[PDB]
This record gives C-alpha cells, structure tokens and sequence, in this order.
C-alpha cells in the first residue's frame, strides 16, 4: 500500500465548491491539490511503512543510568554502594517518555537490552578480577535487599540474568505486563476516594498515574566480593516496545517535564521564539 | 558441534536491531484485550489532523492564546496579512504544529500541505481574502501583483466559514529535509486582502481568523531520527 | 516452522524467519501494518460531508 | 428541508433543540454502546439504570467575557450530584458510560468570537506548586458542576499547602502541551457568526471494561475562547456558555452503601 497518486485533472466552472468548507463541525480540512489547481497524474510508489507505529517505536532507548560499586565497605553509606535498587520507569529520560506520551493508552512487550562500564576509582591499590553483575527484577511484594550479598540474591523465583563484563550486552523480552487491559500513559486520577469526616490525611496526598503505577523494582549488584582496587560501575538500562498498539492521540510535550507528572516549571513555559513581524519569510 | 565462523557485526548492540531474544517471564498469560475507541496505526494518520498555526507570534504575542489569532480589519490595506515559508519542520511558527512535531521525529518529508482559514469574525463582515503559495526560486511575494502570479486561491467570507489553500508539491528532489535548507526551500504563503472587509454599523471593524495546517493523503516521511524540541539538564 | 515474506525494497527479495522461543513476548517486530483510518481524527461527523457540496446545507 | 443547522437530541423524558448546529462529533466515530460478555470483567448482575440517568442534565451557566480564558469541567464528576445518575454512580463501586455533551451559546449577527470545545481523554493537568510534582488534592480535581477556570498566568504557590490545585495555563492547555494542537482531541467550534451549539457523542474510553468513578474521570470538557468575544455597542457585555451533558449506556458494579467523598 502506498500514499495517494495525483489524477489528471483540468480546470472547473461549477457549483460544486471543494475548496469551502466549515472547521466548526470538528472535521478537518479534506480539499487536496486535485480540487483547487490542474494537476499532471504522478504515479505515488512511496509507502508510509515508517511511521507506523511498530516503525516509530522500534528502538532500543536508554531509559535511565544506574550506579553500583565492589570495594571493602566499613560504613553504611559504602555498604549502600555495593548494590542499589531502581522503581522501573521511563520518567528518568525525557526522549522515549516523550514518543510514547502522543498516546493515552499503549500496549507492548518490551525488549530490555543493558550497556555495563567500568572504571577504576584509583591507580595505587592494585587490579581487579573480571565482574559478574546480577540484575534482578523484584516484582511488587517481593522482598527487596538490604545488603549486596543477603538472601534475596538466591531469586529462586523472580528472574535474575548473570551478565559477564566484556560480553555481549544482555536482553530479554517482557511480556505486556499491565493489569488492565492496556498501559495507561495517562490517569486522570487517585488511588483511593477520601471520604467525609475521616481521619486519614488529605494535606500530603498525591494526583495521576504516580498514585496507582508499580512495575515493580530493578536490583543490581557485583556478586564478586571486593579487590583491594575500587571499581566503579554504570548500567543503563534500555526500552524497546515492540509488537506496538495505541490509542486516542494527544498533542505531545511542548515545554521541559520536571517529574513524573504533567507539571510544568515558571522559568521555562516559552517554548516559540517571537518572530520580527506576522510576515516573516 | 556445527562449526560455525563469527562475522564483523558479533556482539555488537545496535538499537535499531531486530532480533528474537529470550522471555524473563515464561508461559505469561497477558491480559486479555478489549476495545478501546481512537486505535492509530500511523503517525500520518496524525499529519491529516488539523492544528492551528500560531501565525501571530509577534513580541508580547508569542506563549500566550493571542499567538493563535490572525489580526484582520476593514482598512484594505494593500500589505501582507501575514507571510510565512514552506518550512513546515524548522519554521519558528509551523515547528510546533503536530505537523511540525511529527515532521522533527523523521529528516525526509514529501507530498501536498492543506493550510485551512477559518474567519471568526460577525456574521455581518464581509469580504473577499486572496492566498497563495509562490513555488521558491524568485522574489518572495510583498504585494498582491506578485503573489496572484503564483498557485493562489480568491476566498468569499460567507455562509461557508472557511477556505482551503494546498501547497501542492512542487519540489525539485522526491524529498525535502525536515531542516532550515536552501536547497529544499519550499516556498512562499502570502495572504492579501482581494477586496477588503466591510462591516455595516455596530459591528466590529477587526477581527481575526485562525489558520490550520494538516498532510494530504499523498504526504509521507522517512528517516526517523531525534527531535530538538525536548532535553534534559545532566 | 519457517517463515518467507518480501523484504523491503533497496538500492536495486524474500527472507526466512523461526521463532526460536515459546513465548510470543520473544518474537523480532511485528510485520509491517498498512492499516489507517485518519476520518476517526480528521472527520469524526455523525453525518457524511461530501466535499463537493457545502459543509452547512 | 433536512439540515446540517438544525437538530433534536431525544434522551429519557428530555429533548434539545438547536437551529444553528455544525453537524455532531461522534468522538473517533464509535457510538456508545453497553459492555459485551467477552469483554466483561466484574461479574454481579450490572445496575443499567436507563432513563432515570440516561437523559440531558443542565449545568450552572458561565459567562463568556473579552477577558475570559475558558472553562473546564471532568466527567463523570460534573454530574456526581445530578439526580438519579448521581445515585447510581456512589452506591457503586463501579460504572462506565457514554455521554451526549451539548455546549450551548447563542449572539447576534453583529457578535463575533470562537469557542474551540474539546472532550480529553485522561485530562491530566498541572499542580500549582514547584516544592512537589502531582500535588493536588481531591477536593480540588473534583470541583462537579461548577468545574474550573483557565488563567493567563502561572503563579506556583510559595509553600507546597497553597499550590495543591490545578495551574490550569490556557495556552499550555493546563498540561505542559500547545492548546493549538487539542484539534487532535474530539472537539467542535462555536464560531459565533456560523453556529450556536456544539454536540460531541463520547463512548466509554479507558485501559478498563469499567472503573471507579468516584476516584477516576474518563473525560476532560474543555471551552477555550480561540477568539476573544467582541460586540462593538458594549465590549463589556457579557453571554453565557451553557452545558447540557446526558450519561449514555450507563452500567454499574459491585452495589454497596453510598460513597460520600470528602468536602475539605
Ligand atoms: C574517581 C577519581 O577521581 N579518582 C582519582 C583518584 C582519587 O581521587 C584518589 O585516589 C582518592 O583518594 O586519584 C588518582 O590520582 C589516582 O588514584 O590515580 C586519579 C583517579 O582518577
Ligand atoms: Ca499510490
Ligand atoms: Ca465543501
Ligand atoms: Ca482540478
Ligand atoms: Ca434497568
Ligand atoms: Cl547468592
Ligand atoms: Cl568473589
Ligand atoms: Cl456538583
Ligand atoms: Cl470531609
């Protein structure tokens, strides 16, 4: 299937009146060259194969930038280090949220593909043997970790990948995971209706998808114990959808996002540039 | 084992890949689908939509609603109403249509542009409004003598309240760049009054009218690539 | 279980697909979809419009 | 003798009439209709309540201005306190429905001005403080029938306990997007010299078969004057925007005791 071929077409004297029409019906203009100059036939064989949907989203985008570290802990916040927990989302880049938000309602399965770096942290401790990582994706309700090497790791249930530094990036496919019957990119909404007279607090309640969203929890570690070189790592984690449905369209993100909401920020609501005068070329 | 040899290309992550890769969560069973009203196949689909250009986003006017409405009057002057180029992805005022936002999602853009007038003022104005694309190459339209020598359509305000001009495609190259380029320069969109608008008494002697830009069925683009019109601090 | 359908045209034409995993989440990018229907956004009018004729009658 | 101006809309036991419409939308052209067995979810026997919900409900009029920015409503929030529809929707868990929406404003020949009246699936709008982000409360999401006013101006609160409404920002359409791309949204135009009325017809839309309407509006109503109102006698004067709105194949789950949401 290909975009529209232009007919042979002369001139009109006529009470047929293409080029009028009334915008106030919620219809669009339809007129095309056709109805209102002389056209040649041009014979279209060009397609709109990509921009469909499946065209249009099938990348692979970085989503967000997660840090993790191997060294010999001996407070707290080092011990913190040594794993850490992401709430999955796309609300930690702008670029993909941004594609997907000309939709209300998406439905997908995923490809999640990583890219692993390293450093070292300094040059007078010595080296450090080659990484494993383990990437865990805790689902909601699943115990979380507290340490880089407690029990949670076993992940006798939730799925783990082993990923080897200086191999391939690893991937692996989600399912459309959503409990409704599609994602909402949007919810004009809360969780729970506050009633008259009740005691539970109204004053610190929050609005939208943010009250009802949970896809649950990425955890990463070193499962390697510490080399006396500190190594310090980045994982950025990647989205594609594919096998793409949407619905009900929206005019997309016209100023800078500072959330994971529709808010919008004082000092950067001017997205145009003014022009010199209406008859600018 | 069957001996295999690893190609240029092994281990690499390119984003744009395709392939099959293995299920985190095996034997799923995805919830079932309903309907759901609006379903898109195609951003073009999108393209076809009315979206009004903010034509009028002089100094004090431009990120605020009067950017929208193009000043008319009774006066008959003979300047331009309004001028804008056949820009549609990099112009300071079609960027921001959803044409112009789509448009900076792809780098190659073809096919006709609708431009759609609606006149918002009494039922008592009258008044006949010349529009008109000027192909590039020559001497940008400043004056009705020019601009009617181009494709150009006469509009009579009346009972039907708006009028449709196409720049049809007309282009060297079977594509244009969704960029600022000379060599893919679209053109001239000019507007001057035929006759001009007369009012009776007791009616408004301005006014304004709302311009609308979509695709034609023939339009399509290529080349997905990133937009400049979102970011973020790092 | 092999696929074969018309690749995309190039510069100057079939290719071969297997579905190597049992979960359909695992399967390469849907084929290309042709389907539009731009009327439900563009024309969305209890009653028809025939463009030749006056939009109000 | 049949026109595109002239038209009667027939819902339970009321009847509107306009002589100056512009067609009617049929929201990306899908009818209203009751949920099919194989798309069904909660199983109890459904209330469908019919006529006594399913009928034209009349709003509190506003007045159009040369200063006015527009108007805001949600569904099915504006309609929680409309007679028997009201009724159904808090004394269950679960509804869904349709609606006929029907905005109304007539002039004179000698008036000008044009309403651009969009109907927002999952209308999400900005808080009005930068100390949280999703920072409203519900008392000020769900205003009923009254609905809500655009403003000009962005002014985020001081302290996070004054900014917990929307900052409804008419030329960011009260959610950081151009209001000059809603024509995307199902909508009409009252465009004074041309119509007198708009009629949009909504089917259910959502992720879901059927939802909680008492934490969930499926639906944004929003009346943005595109050109301001002008009348040369008096640029002072004042016409109102009136909004009649009928439920459609109205269905309800999961009957209980009513809910009565917080005032405060
Ligand atoms: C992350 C970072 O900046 N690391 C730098 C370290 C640390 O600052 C100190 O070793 C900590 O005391 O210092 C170096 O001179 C080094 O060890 O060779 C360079 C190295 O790049
Ligand atoms: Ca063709
Ligand atoms: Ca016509
Ligand atoms: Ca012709
Ligand atoms: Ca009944
Ligand atoms: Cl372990
Ligand atoms: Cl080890
Ligand atoms: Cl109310
Ligand atoms: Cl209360």
């Amino acid at each position: 299937p290909t975009a529209q071929s232009t007919p042979l077409t002369s001139g009109v004297n006529s009470q047929e009146v293409p080029a009028l029409t009334a915008v106030e019906t919620g219809a669009s203009g339809q007129a095309v060259p056709s109805d209102v100059i002389e056209t040649r036939h041009v014979v279209n064989y060009k397609t709109r194969s990509e921009s469909t949907l499946e065209s249009f989203f099938g990348r692979s985008a970085c989503v967000t930038i997660l840090e993790v570290e191997n060294f010999n802990a001996t407070t707290d916040a080092d011990r913190k280090k040594q794993f850490t927990t992401w709430a999955i989302t796309y609300t930690d880049t702008v670029q993909l949220r941004r594609k997907l938000e000309f939709f209300t309602y998406s439905r997908f399965d995923l490809e999640m593909t990583f890219v692993i770096t390293e450093r070292y942290y300094a040059s007078n401790t010595g080296h450090a043997r080659n990484q494993v990582y383990q990437l865990m994706y805790i689902p909601p309700g699943a115990p979380r970790p507290t340490a880089w090497d407690d029990y949670t790791w076993q992940s006798s249930s939730n799925p783990s990948v082993f990923y080897t530094y200086g191999s391939a990036p690893p991937r692996m496919s989600i399912p459309y995971v959503g409990i409704a019957n599609a994602y909402s990119h949007f919810y004009d909404g809360f969780a729970r209706v506050p009633l008259k007279d009740e005691t539970v607090d109204s004053g610190d309640t929050y609005y939208g998808l943010v009250t009802i969203n949970d896809f649950g929890t990425l955890a990463v570690r070193v499962v390697n114990e510490y080399n006396p070189a500190r190594i310090t790592s980045k994982i950025r984690v990647y989205m594609k959808p594919k096998h793409v449905r949407c619905w009900c369209p929206r005019p997309p993100r016209a100023v800078p996002y500072r959330g994971e909401g529709v808010d919008f920020k004082q000092d950067s609501i001017t997205p145009l540039t003014a022009v010199e005068n209406i008859n600018t070329f | 084992g069957l001996p295999t040899m690893l190609t240029p290309g092994s281990s690499q992550f390119l984003t744009s890949d395709d392939f099959q890769s293995p299920c985190a969560l095996p034997n799923f069973d995805v919830t079932p689908p309903i309907h759901i009203p609006g379903e898109v196949f195609n951003m073009m689909e999108l393209a076809e939509i009315d979206s009004m250009i903010p034509m009028n986003s002089v100094t004090g006017k431009a990120n605020t609603m009067e950017m929208y409405p193009i000043p008319l009057d009774d006066k008959g002057s003979a300047t331009p109403i309004f001028s804008i180029s056949l820009s549609p992805a990099s112009d300071k005022r079609l960027q921001y249509t959803m044409l112009g936002e789509i448009l900076n999602y792809y780098t190659h853009w073809t096919g006709s542009l609708r431009f759609t007038f609606l006149f918002c003022g009494s039922m008592m104005a009258t008044g006949k409004i010349l529009l008109s694309y000027s192909p590039p190459g020559a001497k940008p339209p400043t004056t009705r003598k020019d601009a009617m020598l181009g494709t150009h359509i006469i509009w009579d305000l009346g009972l039907q309240s708006s009028c449709t001009m196409l720049a049809p495609w007309i282009s060297n190259t079977v594509y244009r760049r969704c960029i600022k380029d000379d060599f893919t320069e679209g053109g001239y969109i000019t507007c001057f009054y035929q006759t001009r608008i007369v009012v009776p008494s007791g009616t408004p002697t301005s006014m304004f009218m709302l311009a609308f830009v979509s695709a034609c069925p023939d339009f399509s683009v290529r080349l997905l690539r990133d937009t400049n019109h979102i970011s973020q601090r790092t | 279980g092999a696929q074969v359908s018309s690749q995309k045209v190039g510069a100057h034409v079939n290719y071969t697909t297997i579905n190597y995993y049992k979960d359909s989440a695992s399967n390469a990018a849907s084929k290309l979809d042709f389907s539009q229907d731009p009327s439900k956004f563009t024309e969305p009018v209890k009653d028809i419009m025939i463009k030749t004729a006056p939009a109000l009658n | 003798g049949y026109s595109d101006r002239v038209r009667q809309i027939t819902l339970g036991n009321s009847t509107i009439t306009t002589q100056e419409a512009a067609n009617a939308v049929v929201a990306y052209g899908e009818w209203p209709s009751y949920l099919d067995d194989k798309e069904a979810n909660p199983i109890d026997a459904p209330t469908e309540p019919d006529v006594s919900s399913n009928r034209f409900y009349t709003l509190d009029s506003v007045q159009w201005k040369s200063t006015s920015r527009g108007w805001w409503w949600k569904l099915p929030d504006a309609l929680k306190d409309m007679g028997m529809f009201g009724q159904n929707m808090y004394y269950h868990y679960l509804g869904r429905s349709g609606y006929t929406v029907h905005v109304q404003c007539n002039a004179s020949k000698f008036h000008q001005g044009a309403l651009g009246v969009f109907a927002i699936p999952e209308y999400v709008m900005a808080c009005n403080t930068e100390a949280k982000t999703s920072y409203v409360s519900y008392v000020n999401a769900n205003p009923g029938e009254k609905g809500g006013v655009f403003d000009n101006a962005y002014n985020p609160s001081a302290e996070a306990s004054e900014g917990r409404k929307f900052a409804a920002l008419d030329y960011l359409l009260g959610c950081g997007v151009l209001a000059g791309n809603a024509f995307v949204y199902p909508h009409q135009i009252i465009n004074l010299r041309t119509n007198n009325s708009a009629t949009l017809v909504l089917p259910y839309v959502n992720s879901l078969a059927i939802d909680c309407m008492a934490k969930h509006n499926n639906w944004g109503l929003v009346i943005l004057p595109l050109c301001k109102l002008d009348y040369a006698p008096n640029s002072s004067t004042e016409i109102p925007i009136t909004v009649t709105i009928a439920p459609m194949f109205t269905e309800f789950n999961g009957l209980r005791n009513i809910t009565v949401p917080a005032t405060q």
